[PDB]
RNA sequence: UUGACAUUGUGAAGUACUUAUUCAAUGAAGCGGAGCUGGACCACGUUCUAGCAUUCAAGGUCCCAUUCGGGGCUGAUCCGGGUU
RNA sequence: GCUUGUGACGGCCCGUGAAAAUCCACAGGAAGGAAUAGUUUUCAUGCCAGGUCGUACUGAUAACCGCAGCAGGUCUCCAAG
RNA sequence: GAUGGGGAAGCUCCGUUUCAAAGGCCUGAUUUUAUGCAGGCCACCAUCGAAAGGGAAUCCGGUUAAGAUUCCGGAACCUGG
């Protein structure tokens, strides 16, 4: 039954003003402020998610490792594969009837 | 010759980006050039 | 079981506004929230977005429209009148 | 007496429009060299809503012929066009629905729409949901071609503007009754501050023409000359005849 | 009838080599032990070589001429073959199944595909092979 | 805040120029179904993290603890 | 009527339904015939046509969409491109069709 | 709102011109005239496909004084500087 | 079960429901580069620095406004059996 | 809401990219000294405007007569170099 107060001057329930309650060691109950959630980067072509690649905010990209930014194929972490073969198909037959 | 190889060029309507040319006739000049030569018109 | 006699999708505006005003609406409300083929696809997958906006659910494809039915009669004349003239410019 | 309300609009305080959520000024690419020589192909990426705009409008995407770029213009879409077509614009651009073309460059009888009142303007004609212009003549001699408005009125436009082929989409709207006091409310949360109007008749004199009287009448004519000042026209204005 | 032979020239759909050309040297139509599909053994490219012009000098136009081979077992579904041809005598007897499997024979097999390779694109034919695919 | 659980890097640590301090604590837990054991807890702080060895054997802690550097400061309990 | 003639070969000739069988009778050379629907992107017919080009396969273009070519050879579901790989009391692949 | 005068010039006969003035657009890009090539006065690189198009441009040719490159013409016809 | 977060869906519009700073990926291939030698500080570890102003307390039938320690007025979070 | 400009006897008014010659970051060239000189890039063209919108990074325990996610102990993280 114990109850919480907000950590910060803000008041008000806004998008950057979001609490979840933890139990300290000491027992007690106490808010714990949450950063918004990420949103997961989405295909150039077809704009869903793109499989791989890790979720985050945008300042935090600066800080993992590329590994975790791309896929080893072309276009790795801008187009999903289904949209890179039809690129590569698209590419191949219209080149192929210019020539005839 | 075994390596290099031509490849023109197409500068049509709807093709490649067009070349640098000379604008010189577009060029928009200064306020002050514009009235000494229309003055001599 | 048949649930209403003759309002069928205007009877969420219970007995206001009219009759007549009701069963103008009623026409045109089922057109807007159709299912309508596809032609890219074939399958029975396009619906409404806003107005004049048509988009399939699969094929990921989206056609201009009229406000209420995918093609109206005015646009479906337009496109015969445009097929004959450019038939009689070309041959 | 006061300002009236008709008066007051033109300061422009309250009454000015509301533009947050739209989507940018639908117009025609500007009048270049493949446009007046050729034609340049462009592809429509997405159609979507317009706040405050019945019809719905069409992003399509053209190459920048002296940089190596890309290049977005905003269209009114008309009824047909899709998503992943090809749009042709140009004097050589070939007569279909979504094709922009010189008005001196289509037979007689073509519909088009958002037609150029002069070269280079970039569209005024036939823009709202349903419009067209159709083309009813054309004088080589003199450059210039004959259509008919949406209005009725005949005009004659010079043969180098251009037109859209096809008739806008979203028609069809104005037939599908409002029904109730709500949907005029959000109506024009898009687009002014004009609704709901107050009847001039239930006014004071202080406030409009019509007010006042220990009856509700207007009491003079409501047909107002062309040459009466402002304050004054409230009403019908210079009616050439009135009733049903 | 069949174009699935030993010279194909195809283009990888799929896998990391996705639009790089390839050249099939064999192909195994039904299946095997492993990879239970229709599957071809091919040599490709990794790194096309650069554009030469006639300004480049001696020192220059070798390193731009350089090219990285690679090969590898494809399915037949991840494959988009083509009209043209490449000869595979020079190479035909290193790429195998037995090469595959085995750190220290795949490594000597590519330095057998690179020799062939830089010596067909000198005096220059099959050109379309060495373009790099744009998309 | 980190965990090893290899003997050969824990040495490592304990010679990497940065490291002046360790402690050893030792835990009186109950093991599945059987009698009490010692457990013993090495806590390595260097100047990022603070490394923690943690082996259940008290025979091979007796041998970790003389192999320690003797120049290392290192705390008991 | 390629209808019927399309009939005649189901009852009595070895046929295939569906893009992906259709490409893999392509590659073993097992295919005699192909129809493509109307409304096939153009990009799977260019394709297709590749294909059946490598291969020295004859191409026929259906008159419809992929509801009438399913209903055309006898289904109940939509068919894309159908694949011949041998005709039965049928002479369809030495006539127009 | 209507007339007069000023802004306000140029040519013809019983409307014509351009330079003033006015309107509009473009980060003033292709205007006007001529000349080639073709066709019968017109054209003179682009239309199955949601790909791609950028490094004074490759090539051809003429110079440097050989070194890792640089400089002209052509590629991409001349003429008039009236941005349209 | 209560409060709250979240996911996949569904209904509704002549209403389709901000912008910018900022961060990342890809396309491209200008340059830079090895054999007695170089390059990566998007892998690990190690070194230094992080200024300025606000921060007490009331937040109301007594700390705000209504001439006042005035039954009035004044935005919001937590919520036991 | 400045500038460029146009109004107004004038206090000042209009307008915010506008009939403007509107500005600076990668480095090459120099080992006289610090930046003159050479290709290219970019033409976006003041500024103000949110202690509830956007936003790089901290937690637990303890401590005062009155201070703390700010002090103490321990354990982390971000940015710039
Ligand atoms: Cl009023
Ligand atoms: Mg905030
Ligand atoms: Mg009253
Ligand atoms: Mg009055
Ligand atoms: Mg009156
Ligand atoms: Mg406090
Ligand atoms: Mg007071
Ligand atoms: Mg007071
Ligand atoms: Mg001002
Ligand atoms: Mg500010
Ligand atoms: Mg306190
Ligand atoms: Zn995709
Ligand atoms: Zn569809």
């Amino acid at each position: 039954a114990q109850r919480v107060t907000f950590r910060r001057r803000n008041p008000y329930n806004t998008r950057s003003n979001k609490i979840k309650v933890v139990k300290t060691p000491g027992g007690i109950l106490r808010a714990q402020h949450v950063k918004k959630l990420a949103t997961r980067p989405k295909c150039g072509d077809c704009g869903s998610a793109l499989q791989g690649i890790s979720t985050l905010r945008p300042r935090q990209y600066a800080t993992v490792s590329k590994t975790h930014k791309t896929v080893s194929r072309a276009y790795g972490g801008s187009r999903c594969a289904n949209c890179v073969k039809e690129r590569i198909i698209r590419a191949f037959l219209i080149e192929e009837q210019k020539i005839v | 010759n075994p390596l290099t190889h031509s490849t023109p060029k197409n500068f049509g309507i709807g093709q490649a980006v067009q070349p640098k040319r000379n604008l010189s006739r577009y060029v928009k000049w200064p306020e002050y050039v514009r009235v000494q030569r229309q003055k001599k018109i | 079981a048949k649930r209403t006699k003759k309002v069928g999708i205007t009877g969420k505006y219970g007995v206001r506004y009219g009759s007549s005003l009701r069963r103008q609406v009623k026409k045109l409300e089922i057109q807007q929230h159709a299912r309508y083929d596809c032609s890219f696809c074939g399958k029975k997958t396009v619906k409404r977005g806003a107005a004049g906006i048509w988009t399939c659910s699969c094929c990921k494809k989206t056609v201009a429209g009229g406000a209420y039915t995918v093609s109206t009669a005015a646009a479906a004349t337009v496109r015969s009148t445009i097929r004959r003239l450019r038939e009689m410019v070309e041959a | 007496g006061r300002v009236i309300r008709n008066q007051r609009k033109g300061a422009g305080s309250i009454f000015t429009s509301h533009t947050r959520l739209r989507q940018g000024a639908a117009k025609l690419r500007t009048l270049d060299y493949a446009e007046r020589h050729g034609y340049i192909r462009g592809i429509v990426k997405q159609i979507v809503h317009d706040s405050g705009r019945g019809a719905p409008l069409a992003k399509v995407v053209f190459r920048d012929p002296y940089k190596y770029r890309l290049r977005e213009e905003i269209f009114i879409a008309n009824e047909g066009v899709h998503t992943g077509q090809f749009i042709y614009a140009g004097k050589k651009a070939s007569l279909n629905v979504g094709n922009v073309l010189p008005l001196g460059s289509v037979p007689e009888g073509t519909i088009v729409s958002n037609v150029e009142e002069k070269p280079g303007d970039r569209g005024a004609l036939a823009r709202a949901s349903g419009n067209y212009v159709i083309i009813i003549g054309h004088n080589p001699d003199e450059n210039k071609t004959r259509v008919r408005l949406p209005s009725g009125a005949k005009k004659v436009i010079s043969s180098d503007a251009r037109g859209v082929i096809g008739v806008i989409a979203g028609g069809g709207r104005v037939d599908k009754p409002l029904l109730k006091a709500g949907r005029a409310f959000h109506k024009y949360r898009l687009k002014r501050n004009s609704w709901p109007k107050t009847r001039g008749v239930a006014m004071n004199p202080v406030d409009h023409p019509h007010g006042g009287g220990n009856h509700q009448h207007i009491g003079k004519a409501s047909t107002i000359s062309r040459g009466a000042v402002s304050g004054q026209k409230a009403g019908l204005i210079a009616a050439r005849r009135t009733g049903l | 009838a069949k174009f699935l032979k030993a010279g194909k020239v195809a283009v990888v759909v799929r896998g990391r080599y996705a639009g790089k050309k390839v050249v099939i040297v064999k192909p195994h139509d039904e299946g095997s032990k492993s990879h239970p599909f229709g599957h071809a053994l091919v040599a490709g490219i990794e790194r096309y070589p650069l554009k030469v012009t006639k300004k480049h000098g001696a020192k220059k136009v070798a390193k731009r001429t350089k090219i990285k081979p690679f090969i590898k077992v494809v399915n037949y579904n991840h494959l988009l073959p083509t009209r043209y041809t490449l000869d595979v005598e020079a190479f035909k007897s290193v790429v195998s199944t037995e090469t595959f499997e085995q750190p220290s024979q795949r490594e000597e097999a590519k330095k057998v595909v690179k020799k062939a390779f830089e010596e067909r694109h000198q005096a220059g034919k099959n050109q379309w092979f060495f373009s790099k695919l744009r998309f | 805040a980190r965990e090893i659980t290899d003997i050969k890097q824990f040495l490592e640590l304990t010679r990497r120029a940065d490291v002046k301090t360790a402690t050893v604590k030792i835990n009186k837990k109950l093991n599945k179904a059987g009698k009490p054991f010692r457990q013993t807890k090495f806590k390595v702080r260097g100047s990022s993290s603070l490394y923690t060895l943690v082996i259940n054997d008290a025979g091979k802690a007796k041998k970790l603890i003389q192999s320690l550097p003797p120049t290392l400061k290192v705390n008991r309990l | 009527s390629i209808n019927q003639k399309l009939a005649l070969v189901i009852k009595s000739g070895k046929y295939t339904l569906g893009y992906k069988s259709t490409v893999k009778s392509l590659r073993q050379g097992k295919s005699k015939l192909i129809i493509i629907a109307a409304n096939t992107p153009v990009l799977r017919k260019s394709e297709l046509e590749y294909y059946a080009m490598l291969s020295k396969t004859k191409v026929y273009y259906f008159q419809g969409g992929n509801n009438e070519l399913g209903t055309a050879v006898g289904k109940l579901f939509r068919v894309g491109v159908v694949s011949i790989l041998e005709a039965g009391d049928s002479d369809i692949l030495t006539t127009l069709a």
